[PDB]
């Protein structure tokens, strides 16, 4: 149930998650749930896209 | 921005680090057991999200 | 090296083989005055019988039209057909490729070694009037495009490279460019070509000076990486009184557009000399007459640190240090510590009290004016100092000016205070 809520929240915000911290700053997840799931979900980083 | 001869990135310099003294100082200052975490960080830095 | 992006760059726009015209009246040479007596070079056609190439009007030939930036036209000139001064018409561009590096977008690189003064590539686009240019500029600003694509062909006539053009639109600005744009006459039309300012080797990026008129647009930071970079994309100021010192440096001193206006308005308009816009020479009188207010913003602290790393003038550093003396916000000082202000202050000391371009009494006053905030700033570890080792410079200057005992005693107190602070760890490395 939490996965479907997370997917719907991401699709509301724009179907793209820029940063891991946005699971907390955008109120998408709670503190302990994020603390559990932070290192097991990842965002592919492309150096050509992020020059900064 | 200017990798050396036959090296993709500077991640090979991590093998010169003495992680044991760093873990000892972490345990002394902050009372954190992070000896395996330094190894996990080193392995992940050398190859981001390997196939385990 | 970086992967080729030539086809990917080509797909982003409609490729043109030649310049397109909004109407037949625009782009005509001599403001549309048809020179029926077209300028015919007196060169005799030099046909090499082996290769069948007409070598007339070459690079090292004495073709008058080539020197005067005019292309020979076949059937009208004595040089004959297929002469060596039909570079625009024959479209004999240099071989180039498209790639990506640093903070730049797509960029143009030389696929082969290119000689000095050699024609590289003809800048292509749509020839448009001023109103069409204004409309397209407003549309692109609404679209949020962060790239220039307009060049001034001549007065009232512009070239747009946004939707249609050539590979030349991918050339990036360099403050020390290896190529330059020039204006040439081909027939009754005007063209804009790009020529090599020096010898360029294979793989090197091809760049030219934009000399961009903003028309009131905001400055864009320049990330060319050249040592002589001014830090922002622009050109000549829109009027006098606009700058006396570089922005970061001027804003570091607390000066703004109004304070830079006021000095020139008070003297230049009242028969007193102020030179043109050039930051190579610092006008000490302006810096002395400037007003100083305490710093409470961290971006201003970063600009101060940049000014310390850039400016060599004694008087600008004096007034910046005085402004720091007025400054007492601890967060700005912590930011300066993060920026390693001690590192910059070491060089600022060295240039004035180790190198001697000034007088000993004035240098003594400077040293007394710069020891105070060093005594006053919050410090909690010698690792801050270790990023600068400014203590060594302090020992050197107290030893050099040992006759001036107040400086020595102040540096004694300063090193005594700094000696008691804590230290932070560095991971040992295998041996
Ligand atoms: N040295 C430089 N530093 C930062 N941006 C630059 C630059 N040279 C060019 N640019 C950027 O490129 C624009 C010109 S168009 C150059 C091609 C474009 N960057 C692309 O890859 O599609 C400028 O308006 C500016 O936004
Ligand atoms: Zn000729
Ligand atoms: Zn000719
Ligand atoms: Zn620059």
């Amino acid at each position: 149930r939490k996965a479907a809520g997370l997917i719907q929240s991401i699709q509301r915000i724009g179907s793209n998650l820029v940063n891991r911290a946005h699971l907390i700053t955008e109120q998408l997840t709670s503190k302990t749930v994020f603390l559990n799931m932070a290192s097991f979900v990842y965002i592919v980083f492309d150096p050509d896209v992020e020059r900064n | 921005r200017s990798p050396p001869k036959d090296e993709d990135d500077l991640t090979f310099k991590l093998d010169e680090l003495i992680l044991d003294d760093y873990a000892t100082e972490l345990e002394r200052k902050h009372q954190l057991k992070k000896r395996s975490t330094l190894q996990i960080i080193k392995e992940e830095l050398q190859s981001r999200y390997r196939e385990i | 090296y970086p992967a080729d992006k030539t086809e990917e760059a080509l797909t982003t726009f409609k490729t043109l083989s030649q310049n397109s015209y909004q109407n037949k009246t625009l782009g005509n040479a001599h403001n549309g005055r048809s020179t029926a007596d077209g300028m015919s070079c007196d060169c005799e056609e030099n046909w090499d019988t082996v290769s069948g190439i007409n070598n007339a009007c070459g690079e090292y030939s004495e073709c008058i039209n080539r020197l005067t930036s005019i292309e020979c036209i076949s059937g009208t000139c004595s040089c004959g057909d297929d002469c060596q001064n039909q570079r625009f018409q024959k479209k004999q561009y240099a071989p180039i490729a498209v790639f990506e590096t640093e903070k730049k977008g797509y960029g143009v690189r030389a696929q082969a070694d290119i000689r000095q003064d050699a024609f590289i590539y003809e800048y292509l686009g749509e020839v448009i009037d001023e109103s069409t240019f204004r409309k397209r500029k407003e549309n692109y600003d609404n679209q949020g495009l962060e790239h220039f694509y307009f060049m001034m062909l001549q007065k009232g006539e512009f070239i747009d490279a946004t939707a249609k053009g050539g590979l030349g639109r991918f050339c990036n600005h360099s403050c020390r460019p290896n190529a330059y744009v020039d204006k040439w006459e081909v027939g009754n039309k005007l063209r804009m070509g790009i020529f090599a300012k020096r010898e360029i080797y294979k793989g090197e990026e091809i760049c030219f000076d934009y000399n961009v008129d903003r028309y009131g647009a905001n400055p864009q930071k320049c990330y060319c990486g050249e040592d002589n970079c001014i830090g922002f994309l622009g050109g000549r100021t829109q009027t006098d009184s606009a700058n006396i010192l570089p922005v970061p440096i001027a804003e570091a001193l607390g000066s703004t557009n109004a304070q830079e206006q006021r000095w020139v308005r008070l003297m230049k308009e009242q028969n007193k000399s102020i030179k043109a816009s050039d930051y190579s020479s610092i006008n000490e009188d302006y810096v002395n007459s400037l007003e100083m207010r305490p710093i409470a913003d961290k971006d201003e602290a970063s600009k101060v640190t940049s000014a310390l790393l850039k400016t060599q003038d004694y008087i600008i550093l004096r007034k910046l240090i005085e402004r720091v003396s007025l400054t007492k916000d601890p967060e700005v000082l912590k930011e300066i510590v993060r920026l390693r202000g001690y590192q910059c202050v070491a060089n600022i000391l060295t240039m004035i009290v180790l190198d001697q371009e000034q007088q000993q009494v004035d240098v003594e006053s400077f040293t007394l004016s710069v020891l105070d905030m060093l005594e006053s700033w919050p410090n909690s570890s010698r690792n801050r100092i270790s990023s600068s080792q400014i203590e060594s410079v302090l020992e050197s200057v107290k030893t050099k000016l040992k006759k001036i005992q107040p400086i020595g005693k102040k540096i004694n107190s300063l090193l005594n205070s700094w000696s008691k602070l804590e230290i932070s760890y560095k991971i040992p490395k295998s041996q």
